[PDB]
């Protein structure tokens, strides 16, 4: 098992599609294993698509 | 030359190749085995 | 003659409507207000300068009022969306219970004059004044 | 929805070496450079060499790429045990001198 | 949560020492796959001459599409003919220009169409560049034979000039071993 | 097109190779040789000899000094101008 | 080379168009239709002197023309328009066989070379041993 604190992540999948600039870094980050689904912005993303 | 990358034109890029087929083909890598 | 790609002599265009190289002021009739709030009388001469606020419209009161009621004095209130809430018998029976279906709010209980006179009546002499 | 075939998936595969952080990929895994089956593959892979094979090469410093890693195959020795000998220096290679061969093909680029 | 890479092809552990060794004798006696070792053979073309890699079609021979054959209008199609209706499409282009600028002095509500000719005209001169590039391509090939015939009958040149220039310096020397004599 | 004949041509495109995927031509050794023989006696010939010293054998890239029972003495010139080493 | 020229000067030439409208959209002022109604701008408006305003659009318009010129003459020296694929190849064949010939030409001419090279040698060699033995 590799621990999350070694490694590189990226989704050039979502770079082809979206592209990366400074008003998508939070919902990039979202993607990423080091994102919590069980954080306040995922929830308040709920409540806002709500 | 500012805005152009040699992503996908020396070589094929990181998306490339998860696009790409070899991809999927580690996937179905069993169908691919098949010997009679 | 040579022809010419896309440039054809029986495709025809017209202005815009309406066309706005003219004074749509004038098309449409707007020279009232156009002459009635211009900042010059239109023969060379200035006109009056229309005052900031609406002491014109308000001086034809015999009241209290020497200063402006403004957002900022602490008298007026921001009622502008409680201003901008919105909601056989032929027409003209529909049109009485259009004009009585608001009166609801004039009678009792919702307006007890008897429990007005009541509150009125505990009034006592003078007012605190600074 | 056909299933990949073989000139199709080896077509992509011998491409992919021009890409040449994917080989430090590759050859940063012990199991692979110390297999002789990735060594005898990368033998095998020389028929894009030649024609018509090489009429579908898109990105031919992937076949530069291919011969150079071949360069070593035959210094390359198997074991009883498995461990392709000669093969423990190819990494350290790789991992010095892939930023300069890939700067050096972006130059030919330009 | 996976690997940024897709690993090599599984056809890997098919190319042992012992499948190696077992190929010459098998070459001596999409793909009908009989044995382990057709997959020690190099496979062979596509039948359909098109194969998939990287997401995309490609052809073993591609050919320049057409207007009709992707969608949209080709105004017209030895290449005197097409020199000149680049010409007349560069003309036309200019002229489109003008119109569209005269529709927006007047009325900027029919320009869709405008641009819209704007847009296949472009297209138009781009695609004749393109149907010309294999015949500059070619001229640059006989380019590269011509600057090529010009380097060899330069060095043809420079040393037919360095052969010639000992023998009159031998010329020069015979004459003053004959005046010195 | 350069791209193409390199392709089409080796297998491969140029690029630079630091490691094994020269060689000196041994006619080109001995013709330089020989021309080397010709040079160390295209030197000589413009310097005066000492009298012992006019034992000289002439070959192997080089010229030999000898005299008879006491030394012999072998140096190359690289070019007319550059003195004998 | 010239065909890429080519592809090069028509996107610039768009682009010209586009600059031209997008300077004429933005740089623009205000003007009368009569005398009577008033005149009036504000900061946000690039107000420019109308003369100056209309040599530049003479320039603009200068510019475009002139990168007309310049498409029209390079279309008229694309290299070659009469030729067909047929004498192409036919060129290409007499091209090649050209090449032999000179490489055969250079062969023999090198062979010249080496003739008064070993000529030379032979001279330069009997000379100094002549004089070597003469001087000892």
């Amino acid at each position: 098992v590799t621990p999350l604190d070694e490694l590189q992540w990226k989704s050039p999948e979502w770079i082809q599609v979206f592209g990366l600039r400074t008003e998508n870094v939070l919902d990039y980050f979202a993607e990423s294993p080091f994102f919590d689904k069980t954080s306040n912005n995922q929830v308040i993303k709920m409540q806002r698509q709500f | 030359k500012g805005a152009v990358g040699p992503n996908n034109f020396i070589w094929p890029a990181e998306d490339a190749l998860r696009r790409g087929m070899l991809a999927m083909a580690s996937l179905h890598s069993k169908e691919l085995t098949r010997i009679p | 003659p040579s022809y010419y790609y896309y440039v054809d002599p029986e495709t025809t265009y017209t202005y815009q409507q309406p066309n706005p190289l003219q004074d749509l002021i004038s098309v449409y009739g707007l020279d009232d207000i156009s002459r009635q709030v211009a900042r010059t009388n239109l023969d060379g001469t200035k006109a009056v300068k229309l005052r900031k606020s609406y002491k014109n419209q308000i001086a034809d009161l015999s009241g209290k009022f020497s200063t402006i009621p403004t957002r900022e004095n602490g008298k007026g209130g921001q009622i502008a969306h409680i201003l901008f809430q919105n909601n056989n018998m032929s027409e003209q029976q529909w049109r009485e219970q259009l004009r009585n279906r608001d009166i609801a709010l004039f009678q009792p209980p919702n307006f007890d004059w008897d429990l007005c006179s009541s509150v009125l009546s505990q009034f006592e002499r003078s007012y605190p004044s600074e | 929805n056909p299933l990949p075939t073989r000139f199709e998936v080896e077509l992509e595969f011998i491409q992919s070496l021009a890409n040449i952080q994917y080989v430090t990929y590759l050859l940063t895994q012990q199991q692979i450079w110390k297999s002789p089956n990735f060594k005898n593959y990368l033998k095998y892979l020389e028929y894009w060499c030649n024609p018509p094979y090489s009429q579908c090469i898109v990105y031919p410093n992937c076949l530069f790429i291919l011969k150079l890693l071949n360069g070593f195959m035959e210094s390359a020795i198997v074991n009883e045990d498995g461990l392709l000998e000669g093969l423990d220096e190819l990494p350290k290679i790789i991992q010095l001198q892939g930023p300069q061969w890939m700067n050096e093909m972006v130059e030919r680029w330009a | 949560v996976s690997s940024l890479y897709p690993p090599p092809p599984p056809y890997v552990k098919f190319f042992t020492q012992s499948n190696l060794e077992k190929l010459p004798k098998y070459k001596e006696k999409e793909e009908e796959i009989t044995c382990a070792l057709d997959y020690l053979i190099p496979p062979p073309m596509p039948k359909n001459q098109q194969y998939r890699a990287f997401g995309s079609i490609w052809q073993v021979k591609d050919q320049l599409p057409d207007l009709e054959s992707m969608g949209l209008t080709q105004l017209y199609k030895n290449y005197q003919y097409k020199i000149q209706e680049l010409r007349k499409l560069l003309k036309s282009l200019l002229l489109n220009y003008l119109e569209l600028i005269g529709v927006l002095s007047i009325n900027p509500d029919m320009y869709e169409r405008k641009v819209e000719n704007i847009r296949t005209i472009l297209v138009n001169i781009h695609h004749l560049l393109n149907e010309y590039r294999p015949h500059q391509s070619r001229e640059s090939l006989i380019m590269l034979l011509e600057e090529q015939l010009e380097y060899k009958r330069g060095e043809i040149r420079e040393i037919e000039q360095v052969c010639k220039q000992v023998h009159d310096k031998l010329t020069s020397i015979q004459d003053t071993l004959r005046t010195g004599s | 097109l350069v791209t193409a004949l390199e392709v089409l041509s080796l297998g491969r495109p140029n690029l630079p190779t630091h490691n094994f995927k020269a060689k000196v031509p041994i006619g080109l050794i001995l013709q330089r040789l020989k021309d080397l023989n010709l040079t160390v006696s295209i030197k000589i010939a413009l310097m005066n000899i000492p009298k012992p010293l006019n034992s000289y054998h002439i070959k192997n890239g080089r010229i030999y000094f000898t005299v008879p029972n006491e030394f012999e003495i072998q140096l190359s010139t690289v070019n007319r101008q550059s003195p004998l080493f | 080379d010239r065909l890429t020229q080519l592809q090069i000067c028509l996107d610039q030439m768009t682009e010209q168009f586009c600059a031209t409208l997008n300077y004429i959209d933005k740089n623009h002022g205000f003007e009368r239709l009569t005398v009577n109604e008033p005149q009036m701008s504000d900061k946000h408006a690039t107000v420019v002197p109308p003369e100056e305003f209309s040599n530049t659009i003479d320039e603009l318009s200068t510019d475009i023309i002139l990168k007309t010129r310049q498409i029209n003459k390079l279309i008229d020296s694309l290299p070659g328009v009469d030729v067909s694929a047929e004498e192409q190849l036919r060129k290409i064949d007499m091209l090649q066989k050209k090449l032999v010939e000179v490489e055969d030409e250079k062969i023999e001419a090198i062979k010249k070379k080496e003739k008064l090279l070993r000529h030379v040698d032979s001279l330069i060699e009997d000379f100094v041993d002549g004089i070597a033995n003469s001087k000892k």
